[PDB]
C-alpha cells in the first residue's frame, strides 16, 4: 500500500538499455569469436572467456523485455511467467560474471607468480569442471527464486515485476548473504591476486620500463571499472536491508536503489573491452 | 704446375659449357602450348590426425597405401592406420632430436635418424609382441638427414659432411663411401628400378651417383642457393629440385640442361618439401609461408592452393596408389588431403 | 689432389646427349599415356575413394 | 565391428593412454641449448655442475635438478664450422647459455662476431640467451700486470668510465672493475641495436670453480618463462 512514484525510473533507463543493447550486442559476439580462437589454440582462459561472454549474451538477451516495461508505463504484459525468468538475468546473472572474473584473476596470478608449479590446476579439464560447478551454482539458484509469487498490482492498475517495497521478510536474509558472499569474497580474492601479479611484475628484469607500467595501468584499470560497477549497488542493498525498512524511508531512497541497479548494467559492456579487445593478440587477428 | 692446372679446368669447364649452350634447341613452353590447361583444382581435409607432441619433420607412405610413420621432436614415431585414425603402435627414441624417416619396402623396419649420428633400424615383427632395435649404424661424422632403404639388407643415407654412404644391415660396415660434393647434403631419392639415386647439397649442385660402381656421372648447376628437397619423375629420367631461392626447377638427364622454373613475383619464403604424383601431372610443393602449392609441371601455371595450417610446413608425401596425399606442419597435426 | 676432380669432369664431359625436343616429347607422351590414372587429376565416384 | 577392429581400437586407447601419461613429463623439463669455443670453459660447468647435481657423437645431454625442477642441456660436437642448418630445430629451446672467456684478448672479437650472428638469426627471433662471463679468476690475475694492456687491442677503452649501477665485491682493485664492465658493454651493445622487446640478453660474472651457476639458470628460466606467461595471458 505504498505507491511510490518513479519519475526517474521512466526518465533515464531507455537510454541506458538501448544503449547497453546496441553496444553490446556485437561486442560480445567478436568477443566469443575471440574466445573461439583461443580456445582451439590449447590455452586455458578460452574456456573462462566463452562462458563470460556467454553470460554477458544470457544478460542482454533480456533487456527488451525489461526495455518493453519501463516503455510501458507501470505495465508488465508478457504472461505470469518470464517475470520470474528475465528476474532471474536481471538480478541474480551478474554473479557468474564475477565468478568468472575471479577464476581469470586466480589463473593469472598462478601463471606469473609460480610459473615452476601447479601445472595440473592449469589445464583444459580443470577449466571444465569449475566452468561446470559455476553452471550449476546458477542452475540451484534458479530453481530457487520460483516457490515464490512475486506479481502484485498496483493501485492504479499495473503489474511490477520482481520488487516488492517493504522489503519482504524472506529477502532480508538473501540480502544479507548475497552482500557477503558476493562482493566481499571475491573483491578480497581479486585484490590479492592482483598485488601479487603487481609485485611479481615489478621484481622482473626483462620487462622494460615502460611495459610494467602499462600492466599496471590495465590492472588498475580493471579493478576501479569493477568497484564503480557494483560498490554502490551493494551499499545501498545493504542500507535498505537493514534499517531502512518502514514504508516513509521507504517512499526516500527508491532512487537510490534503482540508479544503483541501472549502474550495475554496464559490465556487459566493460568486459569485452577488458577481456578480449585491450591485448596485442586480438589486435593482430583485425 | 698449378696456374696450367687451373688454366686446363677453366678450359675444360668452358668447354663442357659449350656443349650444353649449343645442344639447346626450343623452350618446353612452345612444345607445350597445343594441350588443355589442367582445370581448376580444389581439393579438401578428408581426415585429421592428433595425437604429437611437438613439431613433425618427417612422413612416409608404406606400400601397402594404408600404414602410415611419422617423426616429432619429442621422441617418438607413431604408426598410423589412415582410414580409421587408429593408432597401431608408439616407438619412444634414444635420442630426441630426429629429422628424418623411412618405411621398409616389404613392411617389416622402420628408421630413424638425426642430430645422433646414427641410423636406427627397428623391428616390427617379432615373437613377442614388443618392438625392439636390430642394429645401430655409427661410421659418419655431421648429422643425418635422409634414408632410404632399397631391399631389407642394404641402406642409403645422408650426413652432414659431404658424404653420403651405402650400407650392410647384417654386418655394419660401410660397403662403398661416396665424395665430391663440398657442402651439407640434405636431400635423396632412389630411382624406382633401384640401380641409380641423386642428392642435392648446399652448394646449389645436384648430383647423380651409380651405386654399383661408385662414381659420379653428371653434375647439374641451375640453383643459386642452398638446395632443399629432391624427387624422382615416375620415369626416372627426370627430377625437380626446390630451393631457398623461392624457385623450383626440373632437370631432365640425357639433355643435361635445366628445362623450366616456376617462379613468382608474389611468392618470397623458400620451398621445404617437393614430390610429384602417379601419372607425373601436378607437382606439390610446401614453402614456408604456412601454405602448401600445386604447380602443372608441363605448362607452369599455377593451379591450386592447399591452406590449412597454422604454421610452417615440413613434410609430404603421395601414395602409390595414387588416392590421397598427406602433408606435416609445426603444428602436430597430420591432414590426409584428398 | 686436385686431379680427382678435373678426372671426374673430364669423365663426365664425354656423354651421350640427345635434344631438348625429344625430352620434351618424351614426357609428354608419358603423360599423356598415364593421363587416365591418376586420382588428383580426375576425380574418381564416390564408391571408389577409401578416405 | 569385428575382433580385429576392437582389437586395433583397444590398442590405440592403450597407446593413447601412455602418450597423455609422457605429455606432463614432456612439459615439465626445460630445454637449454649450451654454446661456446673450444678456449672457452664449457667442458669445466658441464663436469663440475652434474656431478654436483659412441667416438662419433653429435649430442650429449645432461640432467641436473634445481627445487624439484627438471632441466636438460644439450651440447653439440663432432660437428662441422656450419651452422645454418642444424640451429633451426631449436625453436622451442627455453635458453641458449654462450659461454664467452674474458681473459682472451685476441679471440673477443670472434666472439663478438658469433653472438651477433646469434642474436640476428631468423629462426632464433624468439628464444632468450643468458651470458657466461667465464674465467673472470685470470682477469684479474692479467690485469694487475704490465705484460698486457687491453687498450691495445680495443682503441674505445680509453674513453669508459665505469657505469653507476655497478655491485663490486670487497677486495676488489678499481681497474679490475673497469676493464671488466666493457665486456659486458660490448656485448650488451650488440643485444640491444635491435631485436625490439621480443627477447633479451642476461649477463653474468663466472668462475670456473663454483657452485652458483645452477641457481642463476633458475633464475633466468623462471624469469623467461614469467615473461611468455604475461604474453600468453593476455596482460601485455
Amino acid at each position: 500500500s505504498c505507491t511510490i512514484d518513479h519519475t526517474i525510473h521512466q526518465t533515464l533507463a531507455p537510454v541506458v538499455y538501448v544503449t547497453v543493447l546496441v553496444v553490446g550486442f556485437p561486442a560480445n559476439c567478436l568477443s566469443l569469436y575471440f574466445g573461439y580462437l583461443q580456445i582451439k589454440a590449447r590455452n586455458e582462459l578460452g574456456v573462462y572467456l566463452c562462458n563470460l561472454t556467454v553470460a554477458d549474451l544470457f544478460y542482454i538477451c533480456s533487456l527488451p523485455f525489461w526495455l518493453q516495461y519501463v516503455l510501458q508505463h507501470d505495465n508488465w504484459s508478457h504472461g505470469d511467467l518470464s517475470c520470474q525468468v528475465c528476474g532471474i538475468l536481471l538480478y541474480e546473472n551478474i554473479y557468474i560474471s564475477v565468478g568468472f572474473l575471479c577464476c581469470i584473476s586466480v589463473d593469472r596470478y598462478l601463471a606469473v607468480a609460480h610459473p615452476f608449479r601447479f601445472h595440473q590446476f592449469r589445464t583444459l579439464k580443470a577449466a571444465v569442471g569449475v566452468s561446470v560447478v559455476i553452471w550449476a551454482k546458477e542452475l540451484l539458484t534458479s530453481i530457487y527464486f520460483l516457490m515464490h509469487e512475486e506479481v502484485i498490482e498496483d493501485e492504479n492498475q499495473h503489474r511490477v515485476c520482481f520488487e516488492h517495497y517493504p522489503i519482504q521478510a524472506w529477502q532480508r536474509a538473501i540480502n544479507y548473504y548475497r552482500f557477503l558472499v558476493g562482493f566481499l569474497f571475491p573483491i578480497c580474492l581479486l585484490l590479492a591476486s592482483y598485488q601479487g601479479i603487481l609485485r611479481a611484475v615489478r621484481r622482473s628484469h626483462g620487462t622494460q620500463k615502460s611495459r610494467k607500467d602499462q600492466i599496471q595501468r590495465l590492472v588498475l584499470s580493471t579493478v576501479v571499472i569493477f568497484l564503480a560497477c557494483f560498490l554502490p549497488y551493494h551499499v545501498l542493498l545493504l542500507v535498505r536491508s537493514v534499517w531502512e525498512a518502514s514504508c516513509d524511508f521507504a517512499k526516500g531512497v527508491f532512487n537510490a536503489y534503482h540508479f544503483s541497479l541501472l549502474l550495475t548494467s554496464f559490465n556487459c559492456v566493460a568486459d569485452p573491452v577488458l577481456y578480449c579487445f585491450v591485448s596485442e593478440t586480438t589486435h593482430r587477428d583485425l | 704446375e698449378l696456374d696450367q692446372l687451373r688454366q686446363e679446368a677453366e678450359q675444360l669447364k668452358n668447354q663442357i659449357r659449350d656443349a650444353r649452350k649449343a645442344c639447346a634447341d626450343a623452350t618446353l613452353s612452345q612444345i607445350t602450348n597445343n594441350i588443355d590447361p589442367v582445370g581448376r583444382i580444389q581439393m579438401r581435409t578428408r581426415r585429421t590426425l592428433r595425437g604429437h607432441l611437438a613439431k613433425i619433420y618427417a612422413m612416409h607412405w608404406g606400400t601397402d597405401s594404408r600404414l602410415l610413420v611419422s617423426a616429432s621432436q619429442d621422441g617418438k614415431l607413431i604408426i598410423w592406420d589412415s582410414y580409421t585414425t587408429n593408432k597401431v603402435h608408439a616407438i619412444p627414441l634414444r635420442s630426441s632430436w630426429v629429422m628424418t624417416c623411412a618405411y621398409a619396402p616389404s613392411g617389416n623396419y622402420v628408421a630413424c635418424g638425426g642430430l645422433d649420428n646414427i641410423c636406427s633400424i627397428y623391428n616390427l615383427k617379432t615373437r613377442e609382441g614388443n618392438v625392439r632395435v636390430s642394429r645401430e649404424l655409427a661410421g659418419h661424422t655431421g648429422y643425418l638427414s635422409c634414408c632410404r632403404f632399397l631391399d631389407d639388407n642394404q641402406i642409403v643415407t645422408s650426413s652432414g659432411d659431404t658424404t653420403c654412404a651405402l650400407w650392410d644391415i647384417e654386418t655394419g660396415q660401410q660397403t662403398t663411401t661416396f665424395t665430391g660434393h663440398t657442402g651439407d647434403v640434405m636431400s635423396l631419392s632412389l630411382a624406382p628400378d633401384t640401380r641409380l639415386f641423386v642428392s642435392g647439397a648446399c652448394d646449389a649442385s645436384a648430383k647423380l651417383w651409380d651405386v654399383r660402381e661408385g662414381m659420379c656421372r653428371q653434375t647439374f648447376t641451375g640453383h643459386e642457393s642452398d638446395i632443399n628437397a629432391i624427387c624422382f619423375f615416375p620415369n626416372g629420367n627426370a627430377f625437380a629440385t626446390g630451393s631457398d631461392d623461392a624457385t623450383c626447377r626440373l632437370f631432365d638427364l640425357r639433355a643435361d640442361q635445366e628445362l623450366m622454373t616456376y617462379s613468382h613475383d608474389n611468392i618470397i619464403c623458400g620451398i621445404t618439401s617437393v614430390s610429384f604424383s602417379k601419372s607425373g601431372r601436378l607437382l606439390l610443393a610446401g614453402y614456408d609461408d604456412f601454405n602448401c602449392n600445386v604447380w602443372d609441371a608441363l605448362k607452369a601455371d599455377r593451379a591450386g592452393v592447399l591452406a590449412g595450417h597454422d604454421n610452417r610446413v615440413s613434410c609430404l608425401g603421395v601414395t602409390d596408389d595414387g588416392m590421397a596425399v598427406a602433408t606435416g606442419s609445426w603444428d602436430s597435426f597430420l591432414k590426409i588431403w584428398n | 689432389q686436385a686431379r680427382k676432380l678435373v678426372e671426374q669432369l673430364k669423365m663426365e664431359a664425354n656423354i651421350d646427349r640427345i635434344k631438348v625436343s625429344k625430352a620434351a616429347a618424351d614426357l609428354m607422351a608419358y603423360c599423356e599415356a598415364h593421363a587416365k590414372e591418376d586420382p588428383l587429376l580426375t576425380p574418381v565416384p564416390a564408391s571408389e575413394n577409401p578416405f | 565391428l569385428s575382433a580385429e577392429d576392437k582389437a586395433a581400437v583397444e590398442r590405440s586407447k592403450m597407446i593413447e593412454k601412455q602418450l597423455q601419461k609422457d605429455k606432463q613429463v614432456y612439459r615439465a623439463t626445460h630445454r637449454l641449448l649450451l654454446l661456446g669455443a673450444d678456449n672457452s670453459g664449457k667442458s669445466t660447468i658441464v663436469k663440475q655442475m652434474r656431478i654436483y647435481h659412441v667416438k662419433t657423437s653429435g649430442i650429449f645431454e645432461t640432467k641436473f635438478q634445481v627445487d624439484k625442477v627438471n632441466f636438460h642441456m644439450f651440447d653439440v660436437g663432432a660437428q662441422r664450422d656450419e651452422r645454418r642448418k642444424w640451429i633451426q630445430c631449436f625453436n622451442d629451446v627455453t635458453a641458449i647459455i654462450f659461454v664467452v672467456d674474458s681473459s682472451d684478448y685476441n679471440r673477443l672479437q670472434e666472439a663478438l662476431n658469433d653472438f651477433k650472428s646469434i642474436w640476428n638469426n631468423r629462426w632464433l627471433r624468439t628464444i632468450s640467451v643468458i651470458l657466461f662471463l667465464n674465467k673472470q679468476d685470470l682477469l684479474a690475475e692479467k690485469v694487475l700486470a704490465g705484460k698486457s694492456k687491453i687498450e691495445d687491442y680495443f682503441p674505445e677503452f680509453a674513453r669508459y668510465t665505469t657505469p653507476e649501477d655497478a655491485t663490486p665485491e670487497p677486495g676488489e682493485d678499481p681497474r679490475v672493475t673497469r676493464a671488466k664492465y666493457f665486456i659486458r658493454d660490448e656485448f650488451l651493445r650488440i643485444s640491444t641495436a635491435s631485436g625490439d622487446g621480443r627477447h633479451y640478453c642476461y649477463p653474468h660474472f663466472t668462475c670456473s670453480v663454483d657452485t652458483e651457476n645452477a641457481r642463476r639458470i633458475f633464475n633466468d628460466c623462471r624469469d623467461i618463462i614469467q615473461r611468455m606467461h604475461l604474453r600468453q595471458y593476455e596482460l601485455l
